């Protein structure tokens, strides 16, 4: 019954948090410093 | 496709600040 | 005036394709994945 395509929320407000702290940290690298922010992440998650 | 749309304005959204925080 | 500058672009089209990277593959946890593409990326040049 009326079928099409969409976009799971979550990731505008992720990159968001994200978007922040790159400014507000101001780090020379983003790369290096994306990886360190994820990669933490987990450690919440158990 | 679409997400090429979608895509399109998250970013938009992102830029809005990151740019818009060395001039207000 | 000669001293005012705190806003170097780049996150955008870093951020574009990691909606490109999620939609394509649609992983089932974005938090690992996210890792992934990041982390890799240190070894896409620098």
């Amino acid at each position: 019954h009326m079928g099409h395509i969409q976009i799971p929320p979550g990731l505008t407000e992720l990159l968001q948090g994200y978007t922040v702290e790159v400014l507000r940290q101001q780090p020379p690298d983003l790369v290096d410093f994306a990886v360190e922010y994820f990669t933490r992440l987990r450690e919440a998650r158990r | 496709d679409l997400i090429e749309e979608a895509a399109s304005r998250i970013v938009d959204a992102v830029i809005e600040q990151v740019k818009a925080a060395g001039a207000y």
